């Protein structure tokens, strides 16, 4: 098998780096210009190296934030697997440092936006551009379960559009190693898969579901469970039933109906073949497996770039001050950070 | 016109 002495080959790779251990460099160093997008425990600003001239991605983390809501655990494992996986598909990692009041991450600037603000405009976008960036899903997910990782956090709000029009995964916030189960909440309400809601102790077939959250929406327009208050919407998400638009393919409409089981017994890609079931698939019928790895497929949308430094691609946001104190806050925490 | 509301993650 080929694939299989690459994820042989990758497994040796990650381990290495997975023990490999800090504070590579420091604030001075970068200069601020505008937030790319903002969370509930920080923003994320586009900086520039002073000194190389580079434009990077900074990620701010208050640590008194973090602490109140207990997600120490979550902050350690997004830093520690960035650092360490290795894909084409993956957002890169530059320098993590921190000081008195805010954990950094410095990723690869990825000027070309979110893919939500792209398909928000557009409306929805055709099965073969939606085949093309589900494709890519696909052998991410491949990758990323070899090594026995989850991602919980599947949306277009994550994914983002390179130079070439293919897709950068970022925040790690929900990533965690994971070998059997695991038992915590988290992920989108739009996107959580039933036994997530059940507290059933969930393997690595939640990113599966939200496989088909995802393709839903891109073909669509809006998640096939959706409503104003969440509570609406987990009704709808262990009902089981799904209501599809007309204009969907019938090859399409069936590859959700098995992606979106909530029955663990047939859902796809947690089954005997589990990730060839969706390759052989009578969708992913004409796509070329190793020319999506190899960036070799010509782009359907490549968006807009007045060179590295554009935010045109991101919607803009209030700009406030950096908050950074003079006393250590929660140091003794973040140590292996 | 349209509101692109983007949508948070939910903890604890
Ligand atoms: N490398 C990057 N390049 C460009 N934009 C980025 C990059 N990393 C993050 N962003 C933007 O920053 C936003 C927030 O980053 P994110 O990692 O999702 O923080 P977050 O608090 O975990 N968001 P969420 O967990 O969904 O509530 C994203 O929606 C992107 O628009
Ligand atoms: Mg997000
Ligand atoms: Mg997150």
């Amino acid at each position: 098998e080929s694939v299989k002495e690459f994820l042989a080959k990758a497994k040796e790779d990650f381990l290495k780096k997975w023990e490999t251990p800090q504070n590579t460099a420091q604030l001075d160093q970068f200069d601020r210009i505008k937030t790319l997008g903002t969370g509930s425990f920080g923003r994320v600003m586009l900086v520039k190296h002073k000194e190389s001239g580079n434009h990077y991605a900074m990620k701010i983390l208050d640590k008194q934030k973090v602490v109140k809501l207990k997600q120490i655990e979550h902050t350690l494992n997004e830093k520690r697997i960035l650092q360490a996986v290795n894909f084409p598909f993956l957002v890169k990692l530059e320098f993590s440092f921190k000081d008195n009041s805010n954990l950094y991450m410095v990723m690869e600037y990825v000027a070309g936006g979110e893919m939500f603000s792209h398909l928000r405009r557009i409306g929805r976008f055709s099965e073969p551009h939606a085949r093309f960036y589900a494709a890519q899903i696909v052998l991410t997910f491949e990758y990323l379960h070899s090594l026995d990782l989850i991602y919980r956090d599947l949306k277009p709000e994550n994914l983002l559009i390179d130079q070439q029009g293919y897709i950068q995964v970022t925040d790690f916030g929900f990533a965690k190693r994971v070998k059997g189960r695991t038992w915590t909440l988290c992920g989108t309400p739009e996107y959580l898969a039933p036994e997530i809601i059940l507290s059933k102790g969930y393997n690595k077939a939640v990113d599966w579901w939200a496989l088909g959250v995802l393709i839903y929406e891109m073909a669509a327009g809006y998640p096939p469970f959706f409503a104003d208050q969440p509570i609406q919407i987990y009704e709808k998400i262990v009902s089981g039933k799904v209501r599809f638009p007309s204009h969907f393919s019938s090859d399409l409409k069936d590859l959700l109906r098995n992606l979106l089981q909530v029955d663990l017994t047939k859902r796809f890609g947690n089954l005997k073949n589990g990730v060839n079931d969706i390759k052989n698939h009578k969708w992913f019928a004409t796509t070329d497996w190793i020319a999506i790895y190899q960036r070799k497929v010509e782009a359907p949308f490549i968006p807009k770039f007045k060179g590295p430094g554009d935010t045109s691609n991101f919607d803009d946001y209030e700009e406030e001050e950096i908050r950074v104190s003079i006393n250590e806050k929660c140091g003794k925490e973040f140590t292996e950070f | 016109t349209c509101s692109a509301i983007r949508r948070a993650s939910t903890i604890e």
